[PDB]
DNA sequence: CGCTCTGCTCCTTCTCCCATCCTCTCGATGGCTATGAGATCAACTAG
DNA sequence: CTAGTTGATCTCATATCAGGAGAAGGAGCAGAGCG
């Protein structure tokens, strides 16, 4: 059995079937647990998190460290869709763990605080949903977890949320995250995280948006005076420094040469506004209730949806071959009418996405106006029946496009079956998109797969996709390398309420934007020197 | 303390429009501005906005 | 021999009040953000 | 009793001039003790 260093002795028969990254980071998590604190398994999807969760508790529990004679009582917070996933995995890995789920569906069959009382008094392994935490915090929060697993930890994101306070009411030490990305849109639910698996290390969120968030982006445009770009990047690092020892991050770079992976390629296609589209888009951004907005006297969010509408079909803002959705009067959709028709005479499968659940029944009212089989899956299925349908999706050929919003189902869902995978339109996450594009392109991805953005040049869409590459921009700064080569303008990237459709005699505005494509005290000294003539 | 909706009834008009009394407005900016002010000291605002 | 403690005066805010009851016309007042997904639960609808 | 389906209900995201009269505070200050 491997030994490590206090002694610590994760059983030879699981660790021996672990690779060499669940290794190292089962070790990170056994560092933690003797310096009591938490941390974030912010690995990338598909490398595996789970299973170093269960190697490095069944390691701790016959181990038999101590307090509590081994591991005692602790509860995993995850979706509901992996639920019953987590419990397998134990019992394939470390049977002997009384694992017990908490929910409506469960094997309790009686009064749910009983099984909270009991799973405790036997030191078990509870799963929860983030639900039930937020509305059994006072009840759950009292028989004295040992540990507390936020897996997809993202959904702590926000430092608002009742989950979040929820969560943030457990007493432990062990506080650990598995989730794919740390922040998704900014600082703020970095700085949530690390709330929650380290009380004090980053400051109070005031302190930590008014010493990193402010100065990095203000050096994220590249109109920012040198000053600005030389404190982004020295507040960057600072914090680099400052998570390094509490956030495990892999990404498919390193660990790649272990695994395949085909390969991947992508477009941005940039779909011109047809003239009806474009005169209503036009009407909009002069009509009265934009000036309103520039004016403050009216929610700007409103405008937002509106315009959005407009670039996805005129019918959803305006509201034979005049019917509901007419894909003739719609840019984007002559595209999609273009691409899905070559793609069928390909003999391909599509993934077809769209934020807006009424243009995705737009896109299937349009797919039944045309002779494609398809089949949609969305918020309006029960969850009961979801499974089915993808597996329909990916044992047989005879279904051609599967119908998706970007955040309906279970984080990446298998489709495998597809090919060729769509974005009808950009939204406000990369982290939205980049799921998109991720759910199919996965492990166990037969074809190369690519994929197609859909924008409308000069309109509101364009921004949403440059804010979109504004916030991994952000991400990447903060958790990769912070010496980046600047794109963007402050007042361009800000200003989303104008129309300048490209005319073909000038390049559109995104490739314009991207057009070029112990110490002894004398370290320590050094070390303070360089870091302050940034 | 809110007062009840007798001290400050919404009269309806002649139509459906149901007028709020001059209260229920001026409570709804203090609703507003708690909400608001509740926000900004649970989330990221400067000690000059909370001001 | 300079400090403190009055307490007098002059000004300054500041805040309160301005009869009772009755009739009639006439103008203004209207408040709408969106959308979607996850999850729980409680009720039917079969078994 | 048991699932399965279906509504309600709730949580979480992403957008940037023709007054007056009195009361209270305050300030300048004269002067008296007095250490």
């Amino acid at each position: 059995d491997a030994e490590f260093d206090e002694g610590f002795k994760v059983p030879g028969f699981l660790f021996k079937k672990l690779f060499k990254y669940q290794q190292t980071g089962v070790r990170w998590l056994w560092e933690l647990h003797c310096q009591q604190a938490g941390g974030i398994l912010g690995d990338e999807m598909g490398l595996g998190k789970t299973i170093q969760i269960i190697a490095f508790l069944a390691g701790l529990s016959y181990s038999k460290i101590r307090r509590f004679e081994g591991l005692g009582p602790t509860v995993i917070v995850c979706p509901t869709t992996v639920m019953h996933q987590w419990v397998k995995e134990f019992h394939t890995w470390w049977p002997p763990f009384r694992v017990a789920i908490l929910h409506e569906t469960g094997s309790y069959t009686h009064k749910k605080e009983k099984l909270i009382r009991d799973v405790a008094h036997c030191h078990g392994i509870l799963i929860t949903s983030y639900s039930y935490i937020r509305l059994m915090q006072d009840d759950i929060s009292r028989y004295d977890w040992h540990y507390v697993i936020l897996d997809e930890g993202h959904k702590i994101r926000n430092p608002n949320a009742a989950v979040t306070l929820a969560c943030k009411q457990f007493r432990t030490p062990h506080r650990i995250i598995l989730s794919g990305s740390p922040m998704q849109n900014n600082l703020r639910e970095l700085w949530s995280l690390f709330d929650f698996i380290f009380p004090g290390k980053l400051g109070t969120l005031p302190v930590f948006m008014e010493q990193f968030s402010v100065p990095i982006t203000m050096g994220g445009y590249s109109n920012a005076s040198p000053v600005q770009v030389k404190t982004a990047y020295k507040c960057a690092c600072v914090l680099r420094d400052t998570i390094n020892p509490y956030l495990l991050r892999r990404m498919k770079s390193d660990v790649k040469m272990s695994l395949s992976l085909p390969d991947k390629n992508e477009q941005v296609l940039f779909c011109r506004l047809t003239d009806e589209q474009h005169k209503v888009y036009q009407n909009f951004v002069d009509s009265k209730e934009v000036y309103r907005i520039l004016n403050g006297e009216m929610q700007i969010f409103s405008g937002l949806i509106a315009l959005r509408k407009i670039c996805n079909h005129p019918d959803l803002f305006s509201g034979e071959e005049d019917q509901f959705g007419y894909w003739k009067r719609s840019g984007k959709m002559i595209v999609v009418e273009s691409l899905l028709k070559i793609w069928h005479k390909q003999g391909q499968r599509v993934l077809l996405f769209s934020q807006s659940r009424q243009m995705l029944d737009i896109l299937e009212v349009f797919l039944r106006a045309q002779k494609y089989t398809y089949l949609k899956m969305d918020g309006t299925t029960t969850i009961a029946s979801r499974q089915p349908l993808i597996t329909r999706y990916n044992e047989d050929t005879s279904i051609f496009v599967f119908l998706l919003t970007t955040r309906v189902g279970g984080l990446g869902v298998n489709l495998t079956g597809a090919n060729r995978v769509v974005i009808y339109d950009p939204d406000w996450n990369p982290s939205t998109d980049t799921q998109a594009r991720e759910r199919a392109w996965r492990i166990g991805q037969k074809k190369q797969v690519t994929v197609y953005r859909l924008l409308t040049a000069g309109t509101i869409e364009e921004k949403i996709y440059h804010r979109q590459i504004f916030k991994q921009f952000l991400t990447n700064r903060v958790l990769k390398d912070p010496k980046q080569r600047r794109f963007f303008k402050s007042n361009d990237l800000y200003e989303l309420f104008t129309l300048t459709s490209p005319d073909a005699s000038q390049s559109t505005e995104t490739s314009a934007i991207f057009a070029g494509t112990p110490l002894a005290s004398s370290s320590l000294l050094a070390k303070m020197r360089a870091r302050n003539h940034l | 303390p809110v007062p009840p909706l007798s001290v400050r009834p919404a009269v309806v008009m002649q139509g459906s429009a149901r007028n709020q009394d001059d209260l229920t407005h001026k409570l709804a900016d203090i609703v507003k501005i708690n909400n608001q002010l509740r926000r900004n000291e649970q989330n990221g605002a400067a000690a000059h906005v909370i001001a």
